[PDB]
């Protein structure tokens, strides 16, 4: 049993090595996680007013596909793995919702191989932020400059929501188009302000004041709040990445 | 349309993987190739210039 | 029957090579092709299981007698991707793709009845 | 002005933010803000098998997308 | 196939925004000010007596029950006066300020740093750099000179 | 010599019943000298002794793909080379399930042919380079190296059931090594060979400009064997047979194959290519 | 001689310790200073190969006699980065340092050849 | 002693040729008692016995870093500590290539000097942490 | 004695889990119920530290021969929480609840004397 005992010796030493390498992954992950947990104390404030603008009632899918001509989707994925089922469930939701008039510009290296192989033509490209520096307003603006290439009608950003260290669910931002949103603004600012969906905030004084506001300023208002939405989505998915990696590493251990 | 998995059958895509080859050494080989082609393209540039 | 058996054995040899990864990291760290091969080899392995009339005492099911011509078409459908919407568990301990589709209908029915049941329990709650 | 030059209001705000991060004092705040101003990202799209830089929208702010 | 196993939440819902009431009563005495940079806040619903803002139209003052208005912030400085008579000044980079009739001011900006964390020394060198960029005839550099000068001039006037 | 393990079990039985002392794995110990006496009698005799010969292909069964057993090491010690057949590859599809990393030959160019020296020296380099890359799940589908192409097509040609004639092997490998068979897909590499050896495409479609070089005659084997492929009289006719065979294939056959959508027709083309992989 | 030998031994030690990492993480998870010694050890590993006159039958190439001074002024150069611009495969299966730059020039030429032939193939079709 | 593994091979040769009953690794039973006849003669004598002393540094070669071997197990069971050299560290420029965790001295401080207790205790309180830190950090 | 011992084992198991959570998340992540048992587990672990009449001459501190029923009543108090105001370090290197309270009083008196020293040393100057 010479070959057999040497085989098991090799596997044993290989696993003793691989174990401490995975522990190194864990420690680096905590070194990058504790920096980000500071955000959790200072969380859920930057779109507190923005919801009042970009939120609407939960519109059905079958109606918006008929209303629209070219939808858009933005799944926010990661650059490095050992995360979990985040990327895979993010793909499962898109094939769950898949339809003819869609387009995908993702974020992260892991949607590069997946999206092109599952969604052949709708997927176009991606964006890659090497995470040596935190994410920037200019980075979210660079994403807006990519999205503006498309004449999209509704942009569904998809990301992961850090409910807790043990729960990283999905979450979406349904962004209407500017030219449709301005008309919905005028239509709702005309009639009396009655909330058409529970849990929604009334915004009639806002939809009057924005109607009073000039063109370029409202364009910048829209681009600005969408930039903050994008940046908050990426930040929440970063925190969910660093919260799910520790689980998908301790289970490996 | 789901996935064009490679296989032995003709309808499936071409499988250029080899079982005898080892996956463990593949990343170092990939980096080796990606560096070698950069060095060759730079040597070509130096010779042309 | 020859080519099908050869391709099944090859698929399972690949599933075995991928076990060394799946046991360590997970299915989420595999390429789309790899995890499709995994999700299909698992289906083949569960379909290979079946009950026998002798072991009715244990599996609690009547035993089936699969004819060769109906044995080859089922593997060919499971090999060419002709049946991938069916889940993995519909292949466990059954005989014949008709029995598969029956069991899958039964499980879909039961799952929907559980969803209406939980809906009514939530409305009453 | 910079409006009809072709740059966006968001690029304008980022230029202002970059300037503020330049002129501000050295300290922990600057240590935080160099992260919020440094450019290191890229873009790629997948060819039939290979990766290619989608250079239609550059990351640097002095240029203009086309 | 499973009928829609997933049901992702609307991420807007997790926030708790104001409820703009048309007002059937009196005004509070102090504004509830919330100020936010990119993602993290610096001030979360703090009582404030008054706040003075810079805009493209010019400079404005905000008090309790101020008229509901929204407008661009011009890249400059900001002054905040709390109820205790103190003051706090913050350099900003644009943004939008929303003033509710109930007396709840939500400000969103791209950057926020106090004046104390900036020196006129390092600012001085960048001035003539911006001037050289403005004078250098080039569409890519002239605008950059103009913008850097646009942000430096309020700083040069505020430090002085 | 079919299994020598059963001759070592028999020698052990003999010696132990005759009350010889056991040894490692209960063998008497001189079973190395036993197989040495058996196998050193193999030789290529001197011209003084007629230039006769006897080749030997002993066979030894293996357990769990180990090369650490006693008799296995004792016979690897004796025999020149070895043809290692891996159960992981037999079960993994390829037949003959030769493992090239563990199978070598300690004679080399001096045994094989002038026409095979120049092909084997290219295939050794090609397989040594493909061994380093083939671990990669192919991502650069169009950025695949020519080595990544030629190696995979060469493995397709390695898939067989029965023996292949020398002329029928060289002319099929030349196209690989020179890259004529790169536009086709992997799966039709043997139907290609079938048409190359049994359905002469330029002879059928009238594109006959070659004066002599055609695969129907089957007596060009000896001229190839003698003169070699890198010769003035055989190189150009060879290229002006293979490039036309490739073009006719890519035009008439590849297109019709890629136009198949039905399941009946795809299963029929499946079984056709497996039959071609067996018979060719 | 002694110091170059012991530095190469220590480097190949680290080289093993870094296959132990690259097999798991990837080359991207290492500093540029570490990638440098990775490349240097991989180049010493490929350079220490050599053809022999006895292997003319198998290799099909003539053996090379390497002198000690040439065998030290090439290892020390590759040890202190004096030749890092030279590619990797130029070290594979050669003798002295003069053969290296020859082989690298050759591979540059045969790469430009395939490049221009691809260009003319694209122009033709 | 350079070395005892060959002394044990010689004792094996003797015992097998004189037809003594063999045991693990073809050694007899009393090869532990053989090495105990030798190493136990090392001692720190009493002030009634001149206060002389015999120290011992028996060398024993391992194979593929095995310590489950019979002779290695025995001499470790006999000796008052151990030193363990490693080839993975000898090659990595670490010479002498000890492995400080496997190397043990049950005589911790009673041998050390007054100037040495503080020093070695600081090096212990430095290296026990140096391993927990160096092991978790990356290569880069 | 059995139920108390099994409750201490449950406590220390939960404390190992929460220590593996604290090293990842942090003690501030835990609820108010968890930190209470993390305190009681730390108190138990420090109370296990016992002196020895063997080493009483070596280290100087006395040894404590503590009975069985008294020990069970001590751990039952420390488990029912009726002795929680005592700090953690007071349980270090003691034996018996009736004996630790003298050390707790000594510690409180020492801290009060240090306060009375510092206050008057600052007031005199």
């Amino acid at each position: 049993g010479g070959g057999t005992i040497r085989f098991w010796r090799e596997k044993l030493e290989g696993y003793k090595k691989y174990h401490q390498i995975v522990k190194t992954i864990k420690m680096v992950t905590l070194a990058k996680y504790r920096q980000t947990v500071v955000r959790t104390r200072v969380r859920d404030q930057t779109l507190r007013y923005t919801r009042k603008a970009l939120d609407a009632k939960t519109q059905d899918d079958q109606e918006v596909i008929e209303k629209s001509e070219c939808l858009l989707y933005v799944p926010i994925t990661t650059n490095r793995g050992s995360c979990g089922a985040l990327n895979t469930n993010m793909v499962r939701y898109l094939q769950e919702v898949e339809n003819p008039k869609m387009t995908i510009i993702s974020v992260g290296k892991k949607a590069l191989d997946a999206m092109t192989k599952v969604f052949q033509d709708t997927y176009r490209r991606t964006i890659l932020n090497d995470m040596k520096q935190a994410m920037s307003f200019q980075f979210a603006a660079y994403v807006l400059e990519h999205m503006n290439t498309v004449p999209w009608d509704r942009a569904q950003i998809v990301y992961n929501r850090y409910h807790g260290a043990a729960s990283q669910k999905l979450a979406i931002f349904n962004l209407p188009k500017f030219e449709d949103w301005k008309q919905k603004l005028e239509e709702d600012s005309a009639g009396d302000g009655k909330i058409e969906e529970d849990g929604l905030l009334q915004s009639l004084p806002m939809k009057t004041a924005l109607g009073e506001l000039e063109e370029t300023a409202v364009e910048d208002f829209y681009n600005f709040h969408s930039c903050l939405a994008v940046l908050n989505a990426v930040s929440e998915n970063e925190l969910s990445e660093y919260a799910a990696r520790i689980v998908a590493v301790e289970n490996q251990l | 349309n789901k996935v064009k998995v490679p296989g032995r059958k003709p309808q499936d895509e071409e499988d250029l993987t080899w079982a005898e080859a080892d996956r463990k050494l593949t990343p170092e080989e990939r980096y080796a190739r990606d560096k070698q082609m950069a060095l060759l393209d730079k040597m070509t540039s130096q010779v042309e210039e | 029957h020859y080519n099908v058996a050869m391709d099944i054995v090859e698929m399972l040899t690949k599933y075995k090579e991928l076990q060394d990864i799946i046991a360590v990291l997970g299915i989420d760290e595999l390429s789309e092709e790899d995890k499709l091969i995994v999700d299909r080899a698992r289906k083949v392995a569960k379909f290979m299981s079946q009950p026998f009339a002798v072991a009715e005492v244990f599996t609690g099911m009547k035993g089936y007698y699969v004819q060769l011509e109906d044995c080859v078409s089922d593997f060919g459908s499971l090999l060419m991707g002709q049946c991938d919407n069916i889940p993995e568990m519909a292949f466990y301990m059954v005989g014949g793709l008709d029995s598969v589709k029956e069991k899958a209908a039964k499980m879909a029915a039961e799952a929907a009845a559980m969803r209406e049941r939980a809906r009514k329990a939530a409305e009453a709650k | 002005s910079w409006r009809d030059a072709g740059i966006s209001y968001l690029r304008y705000l980022s230029i202002v933010t970059r300037c503020i991060h330049e002129v501000q004092k050295e300290g922990p705040l600057l240590t935080k803000n160099v992260r919020f101003s440094t450019i290191g990202w890229k873009s790629l799209y997948l060819d039939h098998g290979a990766t290619k830089e989608y250079t239609a929208i550059p990351a640097e702010l002095e240029k203009i997308p086309e | 196939q499973d009928p829609r196993k997933f049901f992702p939440d609307n991420g807007f819902r997790f926030f708790d925004g104001p409820e703009d009431s048309f007002g059937d009563g009196n005004i509070p005495a102090q504004i509830i000010l919330t100020l936010t940079r990119q993602d993290e806040f610096i001030l979360k619903q703090e009582p404030v007596a008054a706040i003075t803002i810079r805009t493209n139209e010019g400079e404005m003052g905000v008090l309790a029950g101020h008229e509901y208005t929204v407008q661009q912030l011009a890249p400059g400085i900001l002054e905040v006066e709390y109820e205790g008579g103190k003051k706090d000044q913050y350099v900003i980079s644009g943004g939008f300020a929303h003033v509710n009739d109930t007396g709840v001011v939500d400000i969103n900006t791209v950057e926020a740093v106090p004046l104390e964390e900036i020196d006129h020394e390092k600012l001085a060198k960048a001035l003539e750099e911006a001037r050289a960029k403005s004078q250098s005839p080039d569409e890519a550099v002239r605008i950059q000179g103009e913008i850097a000068l646009e942000i430096f001039e309020p700083l040069e006037a505020a430090l002085h | 010599y079919d299994d020598l393990s059963k001759q070592a079990v028999s020698y052990r039985q003999i010696s132990l019943l005759l009350r010889r002392p056991p040894g490692r794995e209960a063998y008497p110990g001189d079973v190395f000298y036993l197989h040495s006496r058996l196998l050193e009698r193999s030789a290529m005799m001197s011209p003084q002794k007629g230039s006769g010969s006897l080749t030997s292909l002993p066979i030894v069964e293996t357990l769990s793909n180990d090369v650490t057993a006693y008799i296995v090491t004792n016979v690897i010690s004796i025999t020149d080379g070895q043809i290692y057949l891996d159960a992981k590859l037999f079960t993994g599809g390829q037949r003959p399930a030769v493992n090239i990393g563990l199978s070598v030959s300690r004679v080399g160019s001096s045994a094989q042919n002038k026409a095979m020296k120049k092909v084997g020296g290219a295939l050794k380099m090609l397989m040594g380079e493909y061994r380093k890359m083939a671990g990669e799940q192919t991502s650069g589908s169009q950025n695949v190296s020519p080595v990544m192409i030629r190696g995979a097509r060469c493995l397709q040609l390695f898939n067989q059931k029965g023996p292949s004639y020398f002329m029928d092997a060289i002319v099929a490998l030349y196209a690989v090594t020179n890259g004529y068979m790169d536009d086709v897909k992997l799966q039709y590499s043997k139907f290609y060979e079938f048409l190359l050896l049994n359905k002469d495409l330029p002879v059928l479609y009238g594109q006959v400009n070659n004066k002599y070089f055609y695969m129907y005659n089957k007596n060009l084997n000896y001229f190839i064997r003698y003169f070699g492929l890198n010769h003035e009289i055989l190189e150009p006719e060879l290229k002006k047979y293979i490039e036309i065979h490739t073009n006719l294939f890519l035009d008439n056959y590849q297109s019709r194959m890629n136009e198949l959508k039905s399941d009946e027709d795809l299963v029929q083309l499946k079984n056709l290519l497996y039959a071609c992989k067996r018979t060719v």
